[PDB]
């Protein structure tokens, strides 16, 4: 297709890789930790820790759904006037 | 003066399954594109 390149570290075997010292969080690390807590509060409520359905973000977002109806229809109430 | 013995054969324990038990490896971390907000605001 066209020979991508996937994401690769090597060993160091230098006295430079030890020195970084800088905490940078990335996106895959705040997504694996949504992942690891949507895994236990679906594992200390539902008591099955599958997640194939998890309840507790259908709840949620079923309520992040009505603040965000909330807000437009302010943003639609507020153009009227 | 003693007693006298009869070598009964062993009763078995249930032996280890000693095999090669293999793990898949973990997946291989996949660049997740950044949403690109003007496909994302629709929803």
């Amino acid at each position: 297709d066209r020979r991508s390149f996937s994401s690769r570290t090597p060993v160091n075997e230098n006295p430079d890789g030890v020195q970084y010292r800088r905490g940078f969080v990335t996106r895959h690390q705040v997504s694996g930790w949504r992942f690891v807590m949507r895994r236990i509060a679906s594992g200390v409520a539902l008591h099955d820790t599958r997640m194939l359905v998890d309840p507790l973000r259908t709840q949620s977002r079923a309520v992040l759904t009505g603040a965000l109806i909330l807000v437009t229809g302010l943003v639609g109430c507020f153009i009227f006037s | 003066s003693r007693l006298i013995f009869e070598h009964q054969r062993r009763l078995t324990p249930p032996t280890t399954r000693k095999g090669t038990i293999t793990i898949e490896p973990p997946p291989q971390l996949p660049r997740v594109v950044p949403p690109s907000l003007l496909r994302r605001v629709l929803p």
